[PDB]
Protein backbone atom coordinates (compact mmCIF):
# COMPACT_ATOMS: atom_id res chain seq x y z
CA UNK A 1 0.00 0.00 0.00
CA UNK A 2 2.61 2.39 0.26
CA UNK A 3 3.34 2.45 -3.52
CA UNK A 4 -0.17 2.70 -4.89
CA UNK A 5 -0.61 6.54 -4.80
CA UNK A 6 2.73 7.28 -6.57
CA UNK A 7 2.19 4.60 -9.14
CA UNK A 8 -1.16 5.91 -9.78
CA UNK A 9 0.28 9.44 -10.52
CA UNK A 10 2.73 7.79 -13.17
CA UNK A 11 -0.35 6.22 -15.06
CA UNK A 12 -1.96 9.11 -15.13
CA UNK A 13 0.60 12.02 -15.97
CA UNK A 14 3.51 10.06 -17.25
CA UNK A 15 7.14 11.86 -16.85
CA UNK A 16 5.67 14.92 -15.72
CA UNK A 17 4.83 13.88 -12.09
CA UNK A 18 5.87 14.85 -8.33
CA UNK A 19 8.62 13.38 -6.81
CA UNK A 20 7.20 10.97 -3.86
CA UNK A 21 9.53 9.56 -0.71
CA UNK A 22 9.81 7.02 1.36
CA UNK A 23 11.44 6.68 4.59
CA UNK A 24 12.26 3.66 6.48
CA UNK A 25 13.72 3.46 9.69
CA UNK A 26 15.16 -0.01 11.39
CA UNK A 27 15.77 -1.91 8.34
CA UNK A 28 17.51 -4.47 10.37
CA UNK A 29 14.90 -5.73 12.13
CA UNK A 30 12.88 -7.74 9.39
CA UNK A 31 15.33 -8.00 6.33
CA UNK A 32 17.41 -10.93 7.28
CA UNK A 33 18.74 -13.12 4.72
CA UNK A 34 16.60 -15.67 3.11
CA UNK A 35 18.68 -19.48 4.16
CA UNK A 36 17.89 -22.53 3.01
CA UNK A 37 8.78 -18.60 6.95
CA UNK A 38 6.80 -15.33 7.31
CA UNK A 39 10.52 -13.18 6.79
CA UNK A 40 10.68 -14.81 3.30
CA UNK A 41 7.51 -13.68 2.24
CA UNK A 42 8.40 -10.04 3.49
CA UNK A 43 11.92 -9.87 1.41
CA UNK A 44 10.25 -11.36 -1.64
CA UNK A 45 7.62 -8.90 -1.61
CA UNK A 46 9.38 -5.80 -1.44
CA UNK A 47 12.06 -7.21 -4.29
CA UNK A 48 9.35 -7.94 -6.67
CA UNK A 49 8.21 -3.99 -5.98
CA UNK A 50 11.10 -2.20 -5.86
CA UNK A 51 11.99 -3.56 -9.57
CA UNK A 52 9.82 -5.47 -11.15
CA UNK A 53 8.25 -5.87 -14.70
CA UNK A 54 6.66 -2.56 -14.56
CA UNK A 55 9.36 0.23 -14.73
CA UNK A 56 8.48 3.50 -12.23
CA UNK A 57 10.93 6.19 -12.42
CA UNK A 58 9.40 8.88 -10.32
CA UNK A 59 10.29 7.30 -6.69
CA UNK A 60 13.04 7.81 -4.48
CA UNK A 61 13.88 5.83 -1.15
CA UNK A 62 15.68 6.63 1.98
CA UNK A 63 16.53 3.81 4.34
CA UNK A 64 18.18 4.30 7.86
CA UNK A 65 19.76 1.53 9.80
CA UNK A 66 22.80 0.85 12.41
CA UNK A 67 23.91 -2.65 11.34
CA UNK A 68 24.96 -2.45 7.97
CA UNK A 69 26.50 -6.14 7.76
CA UNK A 70 23.10 -8.06 8.02
CA UNK A 71 20.27 -7.27 5.39
CA UNK A 72 20.21 -9.79 2.54
CA UNK A 73 22.78 -9.72 -0.71
CA UNK A 74 19.84 -9.07 -3.05
CA UNK A 75 18.95 -6.10 -1.83
CA UNK A 76 22.46 -4.66 -2.13
CA UNK A 77 22.67 -4.46 -5.94
CA UNK A 78 23.17 -1.51 -8.33
CA UNK A 79 19.69 -0.59 -9.06
CA UNK A 80 17.88 -0.89 -5.63
CA UNK A 81 19.48 0.67 -2.90
CA UNK A 82 22.68 1.83 -5.18
CA UNK A 83 24.27 4.57 -2.93
CA UNK A 84 25.87 3.76 0.69
CA UNK A 85 27.16 6.09 2.98
CA UNK A 86 28.56 6.35 6.84
CA UNK A 87 27.73 9.22 9.48
CA UNK A 88 30.22 9.90 11.79
CA UNK A 89 30.74 11.11 15.28
CA UNK A 90 30.96 14.97 15.54
CA UNK A 91 34.23 16.53 15.70
CA UNK A 92 34.78 20.05 17.39
CA UNK A 93 34.36 21.93 14.24
CA UNK A 94 30.94 20.20 13.65
CA UNK A 95 30.16 20.61 17.44
CA UNK A 96 30.94 24.69 16.88
CA UNK A 97 28.56 24.74 13.83
CA UNK A 98 25.92 23.12 15.73
CA UNK A 99 25.80 25.84 18.36
CA UNK A 100 26.28 28.16 16.10
CA UNK A 101 22.92 26.86 14.14
CA UNK A 102 21.11 25.91 17.40
CA UNK A 103 21.46 29.06 19.08
CA UNK B 1 52.61 -21.81 -2.79
CA UNK B 2 53.33 -20.60 -6.16
CA UNK B 3 53.92 -23.94 -7.74
CA UNK B 4 50.49 -25.63 -6.55
CA UNK B 5 48.65 -22.02 -7.63
CA UNK B 6 49.94 -22.84 -10.69
CA UNK B 7 49.00 -26.62 -11.18
CA UNK B 8 45.37 -25.51 -9.81
CA UNK B 9 45.08 -23.12 -12.41
CA UNK B 10 46.10 -24.99 -15.78
CA UNK B 11 45.24 -28.75 -15.46
CA UNK B 12 42.46 -31.39 -16.34
CA UNK B 13 42.39 -33.86 -13.69
CA UNK B 14 43.01 -31.52 -10.24
CA UNK B 15 39.96 -30.02 -9.40
CA UNK B 16 40.20 -29.69 -5.97
CA UNK B 17 43.29 -29.04 -3.62
CA UNK B 18 43.40 -28.66 -0.32
CA UNK B 19 46.37 -27.75 2.00
CA UNK B 20 47.40 -27.19 5.70
CA UNK B 21 49.40 -25.11 7.24
CA UNK B 22 50.66 -25.96 10.74
CA UNK B 23 53.18 -24.45 13.22
CA UNK B 24 53.90 -23.02 16.50
CA UNK B 25 51.49 -20.35 17.76
CA UNK B 26 52.92 -16.77 16.90
CA UNK B 27 54.56 -18.16 13.71
CA UNK B 28 52.86 -15.42 11.96
CA UNK B 29 50.35 -18.25 9.00
CA UNK B 30 47.83 -15.92 8.11
CA UNK B 31 49.86 -13.06 6.68
CA UNK B 32 51.98 -16.21 4.42
CA UNK B 33 48.50 -17.64 3.46
CA UNK B 34 46.89 -14.03 2.34
CA UNK B 35 50.32 -13.41 0.85
CA UNK B 36 50.35 -16.65 -1.34
CA UNK B 37 46.90 -15.74 -2.29
CA UNK B 38 47.19 -12.24 -3.04
CA UNK B 39 49.78 -13.22 -5.91
CA UNK B 40 47.23 -15.50 -7.98
CA UNK B 41 45.01 -13.46 -9.29
CA UNK B 42 41.99 -15.23 -9.70
CA UNK B 43 38.72 -13.27 -9.76
CA UNK B 44 37.03 -14.65 -6.73
CA UNK B 45 38.79 -14.64 -2.93
CA UNK B 46 36.98 -14.49 0.27
CA UNK B 47 37.90 -15.50 3.91
CA UNK B 48 36.37 -16.57 6.79
CA UNK B 49 37.66 -15.58 10.42
CA UNK B 50 35.96 -15.86 13.56
CA UNK B 51 35.49 -12.02 14.22
CA UNK B 52 32.46 -12.33 11.49
CA UNK B 53 31.25 -15.01 13.51
CA UNK B 54 31.07 -13.41 16.11
CA UNK B 55 28.59 -13.01 18.98
CA UNK B 56 26.52 -15.36 16.58
CA UNK B 57 24.72 -18.37 17.31
CA UNK B 58 25.80 -21.65 16.07
CA UNK B 59 22.48 -22.70 13.48
CA UNK B 60 23.99 -19.01 12.32
CA UNK B 61 27.53 -19.79 11.93
CA UNK B 62 26.14 -23.29 10.06
CA UNK B 63 23.86 -21.24 7.81
CA UNK B 64 26.39 -19.01 6.88
CA UNK B 65 29.03 -21.43 6.28
CA UNK B 66 26.96 -22.92 3.45
CA UNK B 67 26.24 -19.61 2.04
CA UNK B 68 29.51 -18.89 1.39
CA UNK B 69 30.43 -22.10 -0.10
CA UNK B 70 27.56 -22.33 -2.14
CA UNK B 71 28.57 -18.76 -3.29
CA UNK B 72 32.08 -20.63 -3.97
CA UNK B 73 30.54 -22.81 -7.25
CA UNK B 74 29.07 -20.26 -9.77
CA UNK B 75 32.56 -18.96 -10.79
CA UNK B 76 35.14 -20.12 -13.00
CA UNK B 77 38.58 -19.70 -10.54
CA UNK B 78 38.17 -19.04 -6.81
CA UNK B 79 40.33 -19.29 -3.41
CA UNK B 80 38.96 -19.64 0.20
CA UNK B 81 41.11 -19.37 3.16
CA UNK B 82 40.02 -20.44 6.35
CA UNK B 83 41.62 -19.72 9.71
CA UNK B 84 42.32 -21.71 13.42
CA UNK B 85 40.26 -24.44 12.91
CA UNK B 86 40.23 -25.38 16.44
CA UNK B 87 39.08 -21.93 17.24
CA UNK B 88 35.63 -22.43 14.94
CA UNK B 89 35.31 -25.71 16.59
CA UNK B 90 35.31 -24.17 20.14
CA UNK B 91 37.71 -26.05 21.76
CA UNK B 92 38.46 -26.17 25.76
CA UNK B 93 41.15 -28.87 27.01
CA UNK B 94 39.01 -29.72 30.02
CA UNK B 95 36.51 -32.50 29.81
CA UNK B 96 36.79 -32.00 27.23
CA UNK B 97 34.27 -30.49 25.44
CA UNK B 98 33.55 -28.73 21.66
CA UNK B 99 30.54 -28.84 19.49
CA UNK B 100 30.20 -32.14 16.90
CA UNK B 101 27.82 -30.58 14.12
CA UNK B 102 29.97 -27.77 13.19
CA UNK B 103 32.93 -30.28 13.07
CA UNK B 104 30.76 -32.52 11.24
CA UNK B 105 29.79 -29.96 8.64
CA UNK B 106 33.72 -28.85 7.77
CA UNK B 107 34.84 -32.46 7.32
CA UNK B 108 31.72 -33.28 4.34
CA UNK B 109 32.80 -30.14 3.33
N1 LIG C 1 57.04 -13.62 6.64
C1 LIG C 1 56.83 -12.58 7.45
N2 LIG C 1 57.71 -11.56 7.45
C2 LIG C 1 57.50 -10.52 8.25
N3 LIG C 1 56.51 -10.32 9.12
C3 LIG C 1 55.65 -11.35 9.12
C4 LIG C 1 55.73 -12.49 8.33
N4 LIG C 1 54.66 -13.34 8.59
C5 LIG C 1 53.98 -12.70 9.51
N5 LIG C 1 54.51 -11.50 9.87
C6 LIG C 1 53.99 -10.56 10.85
O1 LIG C 1 53.13 -11.22 11.74
C7 LIG C 1 52.15 -10.25 12.21
C8 LIG C 1 50.79 -10.88 12.25
O2 LIG C 1 50.82 -12.23 12.76
P1 LIG C 1 49.71 -13.27 12.36
O3 LIG C 1 48.31 -12.92 12.68
O4 LIG C 1 49.95 -13.75 10.93
O5 LIG C 1 50.02 -14.50 13.28
P2 LIG C 1 49.37 -15.93 13.53
O6 LIG C 1 50.34 -17.00 13.36
O7 LIG C 1 48.09 -15.99 12.71
O8 LIG C 1 48.97 -15.87 15.03
P3 LIG C 1 48.14 -16.72 16.07
O9 LIG C 1 48.64 -18.12 16.09
O10 LIG C 1 48.34 -16.00 17.39
O11 LIG C 1 46.70 -16.65 15.55
C9 LIG C 1 52.24 -9.05 11.26
O12 LIG C 1 52.85 -7.99 11.99
C10 LIG C 1 53.10 -9.57 10.12
O13 LIG C 1 53.89 -8.57 9.48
Amino acid sequence: NLFKDAEAEYRAKGEESSLHIIIFDELDSVFKQRGSGVGDNVVNQLLAKMDGVDQLNNILVIGMTNRKDLIDSALLRPGRFEVQVEIHLPDEKGRLQIFDIQT
Amino acid sequence: GARYVRQVRESDKSRLVSLLIHGPAGSGKTALAAEIALKSGFPFIRLISPNELSGMSESAKIAYIDNTFRDAYKSPLNILVIDSLETLVDWVPIGPRFSNNILQMLKVA
